[PDB]
C-alpha cells in the first residue's frame, strides 16, 4: 500500500501547474539551509511523511536500478503529452533508468525550463549594456554571443532539448543524493533547540522509516545501520558509469562537455554515498561494523585503485581533492583504528558485531589491497597507508608476545619473519611530513569553516578518524612539530575570528573537541604537552586555546577550562 | 505597425464607449469621425499649401 | 558599397534595439489598460 | 458591450473617477439649497396668502 | 561594522565619549568604508571568495548606516548623520567623473553570481554568495529608497540599476534564495520610476528574458507555500502594476483572460480566505486592488465571468466576522481582519461602479446590502483606538526614560509602513536599542515590549478602520444613487441614519492623535452631509431628529467655535450637515424646545462674529442666512413666536445688518 501518488503526482497537475512536483532540488536546497518554514511546509511535510519516499531513500538503488514498469508508464501517459512520452522513452531507452524515473525526470525538466533558458549565455543586447556600464570586469564572452531570436531558436530544438533533458537528469541526480545526505545528517545529528514542528516532523520520519524512536531506551537502529551496504554497493555503479559512458547514447551527444559533466556528477554521486556511508557509520561510533561488508569494500577499492582512474584526470581537481579526502575518511572509519587496537590489547569481545580481525581472508585482501595502493603511487592513500601499518605493527607484536586467526594472514604473505614492507611503507608516508600535509588539506576539505566541502556537522564528524589516528599514533611516533601542526589544522581548520557563535548545537558536534579534554592519550601527550611549550612553543597552545573559547562557549560543564 | 494601430483601435474604441455607450449607431460619433476626417483634410491642405508657398520664395531671386 | 548598406542597416537596427523605445511601448499598453478599467469602472458607474 | 467598454476606456486610475462623485455632490448641493429657498419662500408667501384670507 | 553598531545604540561603560566625538568617529570610518568600496574594483586577490567576503562586509556596514539614519526622525540617530549623509550624497549623486567607480564593484559581483556553477559542495562558499547577494540587494534597495525620499528628481543611478536588473533577471535562476531579495529591489526601482515614461524596462531586459522571469515568477512560491515570499511577491506585483509598466502588466495578467496567469492563483487563494493566513490575505487583496485600479477591464471581466466563486466567498466573510473581535480570542488578527475587509469592500465598490457605467449594478448591489453588517458593526465608528492605554504608556515611558521620548521612535516614511506591530514605533530597531538594560525583556513576557506591541496593533486597526471607512464611504456614495428607486427603503433608511449617527457620536467621543494619523475634521462630515443629501432628495426620512440634532448641537458647542479660524471646511460642513438635518426636521410638539437652541445660541453668535470679521465671508453668511431661513419654517415656531422675539430682538442683530447693507 505504498503508492507514488505524493512522490509522482499525476501528469494533469504537473503540466496544467496545479501542484509543482517537489523535485529533488528544492528538497535538497531546503535541507541545506535548514529553512524552518520550508522545511515545516504541507507539501514538503506530506512528501517526507509518505512511506513510498522513505522506502525509496532507504533503497536509491531501485530508482535508478532497470525493470520493466511499461505497464505503469502507459497507466500514467494515459489519462503536451507526445513530446513527454516520446522525450521519456528516449530516455528509458538510453539510460538503464526505469520508465517512470525518465517520466518524472522530463516533467521535472519541463518544469524547470525557465531556469535552463535563464543560465544560458545572455544576448547581444545584454552584452552591449554591460560594456556601457563597464564604461578586471570581463567574465563575458562577446565572441560567441548571439542575438536572442538565434538563442530562441536554437534552445527549441530536439538535440539542444536532448541535452537540456540530460543535465537536468545529472542535475536531479545529484540533488536526490544531497537531499537524502542532508536528511539523513538532520535525522540522525539533529540540533537542540529547534522549533517544535522541526522535532516533531523529525519524530514522526525516524518513527515511520527506520524505527528509531527518542522515548524508547534503545532505539532500532538496524533500520539505519543497514544503509551503509545500500550505497557502498550503489558506489559500484557509480564507478563504472564513469569509467564507462552509455552505449545505448547517441554519439552526437558524447562531447567533452557532456563526458566532463558526466564525470562530475558521478563524482559528486559517489562523494554523497561515502559520507552517507561515513555518517551512517558514525552512528555506532564504538561497535564494529560487519567484516562482510568490509571485505567487498576494500576489494572495490582494490579495484578501482581508489577511485583514482576516474579522479586521475585534472579539470576535476576540485572534485577529487574533497572525494579522496571522504574516500581516506570512510577507509578510517570502518578500520576503527582506536577500537582495534582496544581489541588487539585488550582480547575482551566487544559483541556489537564480529569484525574483520576473525577473518584472514579479509586481513590478506586489505593489506594486498595497500600494497597495490602504495605501488601505484597515489597519494590518497597515504593515511590509510599508514594506519594499516600501524596495525600490523601492532599484530606483530601481539604475536611475539604468543609466540589466533590473525596468526593465519601473519603467515600467508610472508609477514611475519619479516617486518621490512610496513616500516618502508610507514617511512615513506612520514617522509617530508607528506602524510601530515595530506591529511591537513583533507581536514580543510572536511572541516567547519568557510573553505569545507561539506557542512559543519559533516567536518566535526569527520575529523574523528583523523583524530583517533592521531591519538593512537602519538605514542608510537615522538612529539614533534609536524605532528602538532597537522593536529592544529585539523581542530582549528583555519577559520577566521567571527568564525565564532554562542550557537547551541549537538552536543555530537562538540564531541571531535570535547575528546581533548576527555581521552587520556589526548589530553597528556597534546594539551599538556602545549600548554608546557609555552611561550616557547606559542601557536599550538594559542590555537587550541582559541578553539577552545570558540567552542565551549555554551558548554557550561567546561566554560571555565580556558 | 499592426501593435500600434491595435493600440489606437483600442484608444478609439475607449474613448467613444467611454463619451458615449447606449447608441453606438447615434450621429454624434458621426458628426464626430466625418468632421475629424474634415479637420485632418483641412490641415493637409494648409501644410501642403504652406509648402508651396515657400517653394515660391526660391523663384523670387 | 556593402559597408554603407551594414552601416545604415547597423544604424536603424540600433536604434530599434533599444530598451527604452522599446519599453515605451509596454508601458503606454499597460498605462492604457489603467484608463481602460478605470473609465469603464466610472462607465459602469454613471450607466443610467 | 466588452467592444465598446474597450472602446470608450480610458487609461487612469479607478479610484479617481468615483471620487469625482464628492464634486458632483458639492455642485448638486447648491441647486439643491436653491430649491430649499425656493420652496420655502413659496411657502411663506401662501402661509401670508392664508392669513390675509 | 563592529563600531557602527555599537554607535547605533544612543539610549545608553561610556565614560570618555561624547556626541561630537562619536560622530567625526563615525564619518571617518564612511570616508574610509567608501574608498574601500572605490579601491577593491583594482585589487587582485589569490580568490574570489576573499573579494566577496570583503564586498559583503562593505555593503553590509553601508546598509546598517543607511538605514539607521531614516529608520527613525528623533535626535537617536544623530551619531551617524553625518556619515549617513555623506554616504548618501556620495551613492546618489556623485561626480560624472567617478560615477562608474562605485557602481562597477556591484556589476561584477552580480556577474560573478550569474554565473557560477551549482555545486552540492562547499556550502561555506554558497552561503557567503548567498549573503554577499542579499546584502548588495539589500543595499540597492536601501539607496532607492534614500533617493526616494528627500525629493531628488534626478537619480544618475537608476540608469546603472536599469542595467543591474538586467542581470537580476536571470541571477535567481542559479538560486532560489535570490527570488525574494531581487523582487524587493525591483519593487523599490519601480516605486522610485513612479515618483520621478520611466526607461523602458523591457528594453533591458528583452522579450524572451522577460517571458522567462515572469514564466517564474508567477507561481508564487507554489512547492512550498510560505507567508513571507507570497507577501513579498504581492507586493511586488502590486508595485510593477502600480507605476507605468504596461508590457510587463499584460504580459503578467493576460499570460503571454489568464490561465497560468497571476491571477489565476490569486484566485485560487481568494476562494479559500475563510482558513488561509490573514497576513497572506492582505496582500493578495492589495494586489487585486492594484490590477483592479489600473487594469480594470481585465480582472473586473475575469470576476465576472467566475464571480460564483468569488461573491460566494465574499458574502461568508463578511456574514461571519463579528465587529468587536479584541474581546474574543485573537488581538493582533483584529487589524488583519478589519484591513481584509476594507479591501473588499473596496474591490465590492469598484465593480459595482463599473456595473453601474455598464447599466448591470442592480442586483448585484441589492444583494450585496444584506452583507454590510460588519460594516454597521466596524465601520465609520473609529471609536476603538483606546487611548487610555496609550497614554498610560506614554506615561510610563517618560517615567522610566526622561531622556527618551515615547514619539522619538517615530518611523520617518522611508519604507513603507507594515500593517503588523512596527506600524508606527520601529520595534526591529527598539528590540536592540532599548534590550541593554533590565525592563525591556521583563518577566513572562511582560513590560514595555508587550505594551508597545500592543499600541501598534491598535494604530494598526485604526489604519484599517480609516481605509474601511473610505471604502464604505465610496460604496454607500454609489449605492445612494443605485438605489433610487422606492424599494428596500426600511433597511437603507435604518443604515444611513446608524451611519450618520456613529459619525456623529464619534466626532464627540475622543479624538484621535494627529501627528500619527490624518485628522478627521472634515474627513467624515461630508459624508453624512451627502447622505442626507440623497435621503432628502428620495424623501425617505423618520423624522427622528429629536435624537439626531442633540450630537449636532453638542459639537457646533464642543468645536471652540472656530468660524473664521483656519477649521473655515470644517465649520462649512457642519452647518451644511444641521442645515439638512432642520430640513428634514421640517418635514415633520416636542421639536421646538429641541430647535430653538440653534435660533437662539447658534445662529446669532455666529452671525455676530461674521459681522465683526467683515468689519470666505460671503458664501458663510450666504450658509447662515439659508440656515436661518430653513430653520424659521419648522412647524413648532409658528406658536412659539411669541417666545422667540425676545431671544432673537436680544442680540440686536437688525441694527448690524442694516450696517453691513450700509
Amino acid at each position: 500500500t505504498l503508492t507514488d501518488r505524493t512522490y509522482l503526482p499525476p501528469l494533469e497537475d504537473c503540466l496544467t501547474g496545479r501542484t509543482v512536483i517537489l523535485s529533488w532540488r528544492l528538497v535538497a536546497s531546503a535541507l541545506e539551509d535548514a529553512d524552518l518554514a520550508r522545511l515545516t511546509s504541507p507539501a514538503l511535510s506530506t512528501f517526507l511523511r509518505d512511506g513510498f519516499v522513505h522506502e525509496l531513500l532507504k533503497h536509491p538503488a531501485r530508482v535508478f536500478e532497470p525493470k520493466d514498469l511499461k505497464q505503469e508508464f502507459e497507466t500514467k501517459t494515459s489519462s503536451g503529452v507526445d513530446t513527454i512520452k516520446k522525450d521519456a522513452l528516449w530516455l528509458a531507452d538510453a539510460v538503464a533508468i526505469n520508465q517512470v524515473a525518465a517520466l518524472r525526470i522530463v516533467l521535472i525538466e519541463y518544469q524547470t525550463r525557465a531556469h535552463s533558458h535563464l543560465v544560458l549565455p545572455l544576448s547581444t543586447q545584454d552584452v552591449a549594456n554591460i560594456q556601457e556600464a563597464a564604461g578586471i570586469l570581463s567574465l563575458l564572452n562577446p565572441a560567441s554571443a548571439v542575438d536572442a531570436e538565434t538563442m530562441w531558436c536554437d534552445f527549441e530544438t530536439e538535440a539542444r532539448r536532448r541535452e537540456r533533458i540530460l543535465a537536468t537528469y545529472l542535475s536531479e541526480r545529484r540533488s536526490f543524493t544531497a537531499a537524502v545526505d542532508a536528511l539523513v545528517t538532520f535525522l540522525l545529528h539533529s540540533a537542540p533547540g529547534q522549533h517544535k514542528d522541526l522535532d516533531s516532523l523529525r519524530r514522526a520520519l525516524l518513527k515511520d522509516a527506520f524505527a528509531f524512536d527518542e522515548d524508547l531506551d534503545v532505539p532500532d537502529r538496524s533500520k539505519l545501520l543497514t544503509m551503509a551496504p545500500t550505497y557502498m554497493n550503489l558506489v559500484e555503479d557509480c564507478i563504472a558509469r564513469a569509467q564507462a559512458l552509455p552505449a545505448k547514447l547517441g554519439e552526437s551527444f558524447k562531447t567533452e562537455a557532456f563526458e566532463l559533466d558526466w564525470l562530475r556528477t558521478a563524482i559528486t554521486e559517489a562523494v554523497h554515498s561515502l559520507s552517507i556511508a561515513f555518517q551512517a557509520l558514525d552512528l555506532d561510533t564504538p561497535y564494529f561494523a560487519p567484516h562482510e561488508l568490509l571485505s567487498e569494500w576494500f576489494e572495490l577499492m582494490n579495484s578501482s585503485l581508489f577511485l583514482e582512474s576516474i579522479l586521475g584526470f585534472e579539470v576535476v581537481a576540485d572534485l577529487a581533492m574533497p572525494a579522496r579526502s571522504l574516500v581516506s575518511a570512510i577507509c578510517l572509519k570502518m578500520l576503527n583504528i582506536d577500537r582495534t587496537i582496544q581489541f588487539l590489547h585488550d582480547f575482551d569481545y566487544p559483541d556489537g558485531e564480529e569484525p574483520y580481525l576473525l577473518s584472514s581472508q579479509t586481513l590478506n585482501k586489505i593489506h594486498t589491497a595497500v600494497t597495490n595502493a602504495v605501488n601505484s603511487g597515489v597519494a590518497a592513500s597515504l593515511p590509510v597507508a599508514f594506519a594499516w601499518s600501524l596495525i600490523v605493527h601492532q599484530m606483530h607484536l601481539g604475536y611475539q608476545e604468543r609466540a589466533s586467526p590473525y596468526d593465519d594472514f601473519l603467515r600467508e604473505q610472508r609477514l611475519d619473519n619479516d617486518i621490512a614492507p610496513v616500516e618502508q611503507i610507514a617511512m615513506l608516508a612520514t617522509s617530508r611530513g607528506q602524510v601530515y600535509q595530506v591529511m591537513s588539506e583533507m581536514a580543510l576539505c572536511l572541516g567547519t569553516t568557510h573553505e569545507a566541502a561539506f557542512r559543519p556537522a559533516v567536518g566535526a564528524r569527520a575529523r574523528l578518524v583523523f583524530q583517533d589516528l592521531l591519538k593512537r599514533a602519538a605514542y608510537l611516533i615522538p612529539y614533534q612539530d609536524e605532528p602538532v601542526f597537522s593536529l592544529l589544522a585539523i581542530l582549528a581548520t583555519g577559520r577566521q575570528y567571527w568564525d565564532v557563535t554562542d550557537a547551541l548545537s549537538a552536543s555530537s558536534l562538540n564531541q571531535v573537541y570535547t575528546d581533548m579534554l576527555d581521552d587520556e592519550t589526548l589530553f597528556t601527550q597534546f594539551t599538556m604537552q602545549a600548554i608546557n611549550r609555552f611561550p616557547y612553543e606559542f601557536n599550538p597552545f594559542s590555537v587550541l586555546c582559541r578553539v577552545l573559547a570558540a567552542a565551549l562557549i555554551t558548554n557550561k560543564d567546561k566554560a571555565d577550562v580556558v | 505597425g499592426k501593435d500600434l494601430a491595435k493600440m489606437i483601435k483600442e484608444i478609439n474604441d475607449m474613448s467613444n464607449t467611454l463619451s458615449k455607450g447606449s447608441k453606438p449607431d447615434d450621429p454624434l460619433t458621426q458628426i464626430v469621425r466625418v468632421l475629424n476626417g474634415h479637420l485632418a483634410q483641412l490641415q493637409w491642405i494648409d501644410t501642403n499649401a504652406a509648402a508651396l508657398q515657400a517653394k515660391v520664395a526660391a523663384a523670387q531671386k | 558599397d556593402e559597408d554603407e548598406l551594414k552601416q545604415k542597416l547597423q544604424q536603424i537596427d540600433k536604434t530599434l534595439n533599444d530598451p527604452a523605445q522599446g519599453s515605451r511601448l509596454e508601458e503606454l499598453w499597460s498605462r492604457l489598460i489603467v484608463l481602460r478599467g478605470y473609465a469603464e469602472d466610472l462607465k459602469d458607474q454613471i450607466n443610467q | 458591450d466588452v467592444d465598446t467598454y474597450l472602446s470608450n476606456l480610458q487609461t487612469k486610475t479607478t479610484l479617481s473617477m468615483i471620487a469625482d462623485g464628492l464634486e458632483r455632490s458639492a455642485r448638486d448641493f447648491d441647486a439643491f439649497l436653491e430649491e430649499n429657498v425656493t420652496l420655502e419662500w413659496e411657502a411663506q408667501r401662501k402661509r401670508i396668502y392664508q392669513h390675509f384670507g | 561594522a563592529a563600531l557602527i553598531d555599537s554607535a547605533a545604540c544612543s539610549a545608553v561603560p561610556w565614560l570618555g565619549t561624547s556626541e561630537k566625538i562619536l560622530s567625526r568617529v563615525a564619518l571617518a570610518i564612511a570616508q574610509a568604508a567608501l574608498d574601500v568600496y572605490e579601491s577593491t574594483t583594482t585589487w587582485r586577490f589569490r580568490s574570489e571568495l576573499d573579494r566577496s567576503i570583503l564586498v559583503r562586509d562593505v555593503v553590509g556596514l553601508m546598509h546598517k548606516l543607511v538605514v539607521h539614519a531614516h529608520t527613525l526622525s528623533s535626535h537617536l540617530t544623530s551619531t551617524l548623520s553625518p556619515a549617513a549623509a555623506h554616504i548618501i550624497s556620495s551613492f546618489l549623486t556623485p561626480p560624472p567623473s567617478a560615477s562608474s567607480l562605485r557602481f562597477q564593484p556591484l556589476l561584477g559581483t552580480l556577474l560573478v553570481a550569474l554565473i557560477t556553477p551549482r555545486a552540492t559542495l562547499y556550502p561555506g562558499q554558497s552561503r557567503i554568495l548567498a549573503e554577499r547577494v542579499t546584502s548588495v540587494l539589500a543595499f540597492c534597495t536601501s539607496l532607492l529608497r534614500a533617493a526616494d525620499f528627500l525629493g531628488q528628481t534626478h537619480i544618475p543611478l537608476q540608469t546603472h540599476l536599469f542595467q543591474s536588473a538586467c542581470l537580476l533577471a536571470r541571477l535567481p535562476a542559479a538560486n532560489a534564495v535570490y527570488r525574494a531579495p531581487v523582487l524587493e529591489l525591483l519593487r523599490a526601482l519601480v516605486e522610485v520610476a513612479g515618483r520621478a515614461e520611466p526607461p523602458s524596462l523591457l528594453g533591458y531586459l528583452g522579450s524572451h528574458a522577460a517571458r522567462s522571469f515572469i514564466s517564474l515568477v508567477e507561481g508564487i512560491d507554489k512547492p512550498f507555500g510560505r507567508v513571507e515570499h507570497a507577501v513579498v511577491t504581492w507586493r511586488f506585483f502590486a508595485a510593477v502594476i502600480r507605476n507605468r509598466q504596461q508590457w510587463m502588466a499584460g504580459c503578467l495578467l493576460t499570460g503571454r483572460v489568464g490561465e497560468g496567469s497571476v491571477l489565476a492563483a490569486a484566485m485560487e487563494r481568494l476562494r479559500e480566505v475563510k482558513s488561509l493566513d490573514v497576513q497572506e490575505a492582505v496582500a493578495v487583496m492589495d494586489f487585486v486592488v492594484s490590477a483592479q485600479n489600473y487594469w480594470p477591464w481585465t480582472i473586473f471581466a475575469v470576476r465576472k465571468e467566475k464571480e460564483v466563486v468569488d461573491a460566494l466567498r465574499g458574502y461568508v466573510r463578511g456574514l461571519k466576522a463579528p465587529g468587536m473581535v479584541m474581546k474574543t480570542d485573537g488581538a493582533a488578527a483584529a487589524a488583519f481582519q478589519a484591513r481584509i475587509a476594507a479591501y473588499v469592500a473596496e474591490t465590492f465598490a469598484m465593480q459595482l461602479y463599473h456595473m453601474r457605467q455598464m447599466r448591470q449594478a442592480e442586483k448585484f448591489a441589492g444583494e450585496l446590502v444584506a452583507d454590510l453588517d460588519y460594516f454597521l458593526r466596524e465601520g465609520v465608528m473609529v471609536w476603538g483606538y483606546n487611548a487610555s492605554l496609550h497614554g498610560n504608556f506614554a506615561r510610563n515611558f517618560a517615567k522610566r526614560f526622561p531622556g527618551v521620548e515615547v514619539d522619538d521612535f517615530k518611523r520617518t516614511m522611508w519604507l513603507p509602513r507594515e500593517l503588523g506591530k512596527g506600524y508606527y514605533y520601529a520595534l526591529e530597531v527598539a528590540e536592540q536599542m532599548l534590550g541593554f538594560d533590565a525592563g525591556w525583556g521583563g518577566v513572562k513576557q511582560s513590560g514595555f515590549r508587550k505594551e508597545m506591541e500592543t499600541a501598534n496593533l491598535n494604530l494598526s486597526l485604526v489604519e484599517a478602520q480609516v481605509s474601511l471607512f473610505h471604502a464604505w464611504e465610496y460604496l454607500l456614495l454609489e449605492l445612494t444613487l443605485s438605489l433610487l428607486p422606492k424599494k428596500e427603503n426600511a433597511a437603507f433608511a435604518r443604515q444611513v441614519l446608524q451611519v450618520v449617527e456613529q459619525c456623529l457620536e464619534a466626532n464627540q467621543r475622543s479624538q484621535p492623535p494627529e501627528n500619527i494619523f490624518v485628522v478627521l475634521g472634515h474627513a467624515r462630515a461630508g459624508l453624512a452631509l451627502t447622505l442626507l443629501q440623497r435621503l432628502a432628495d428620495a424623501n425617505q426620512l423618520p423624522r427622528d431628529v429629536t435624537h439626531l440634532l442633540a450630537l449636532v448641537s453638542s459639537a457646533i458647542h464642543a468645536v471652540e467655535n472656530p468660524f473664521g479660524a483656519n477649521d473655515l471646511p470644517y465649520f462649512r460642513t457642519l452647518l451644511k450637515i444641521l442645515f439638512v438635518v432642520l430640513r428634514a426636521a421640517k418635514q415633520g410638539v416636542a421639536i421646538t424646545q429641541q430647535v430653538l437652541t440653534i435660533l437662539d445660541r447658534v445662529v446669532a453668535r455666529c452671525f455676530r462674529a461674521l459681522a465683526a470679521l467683515v468689519h470666505t465671508a460671503p458664501e458663510d453668511l450666504a450658509l447662515i442666512t439659508a440656515i436661518l431661513q430653513a430653520c424659521l419654517s419648522v412647524p413648532g415656531i409658528e406658536q412659539c413666536q411669541v417666545q422667540v422675539l425676545n431671544i432673537m430682538a436680544a442680540h440686536d442683530v437688525f441694527q448690524v445688518a442694516v450696517a453691513l447693507f450700509s
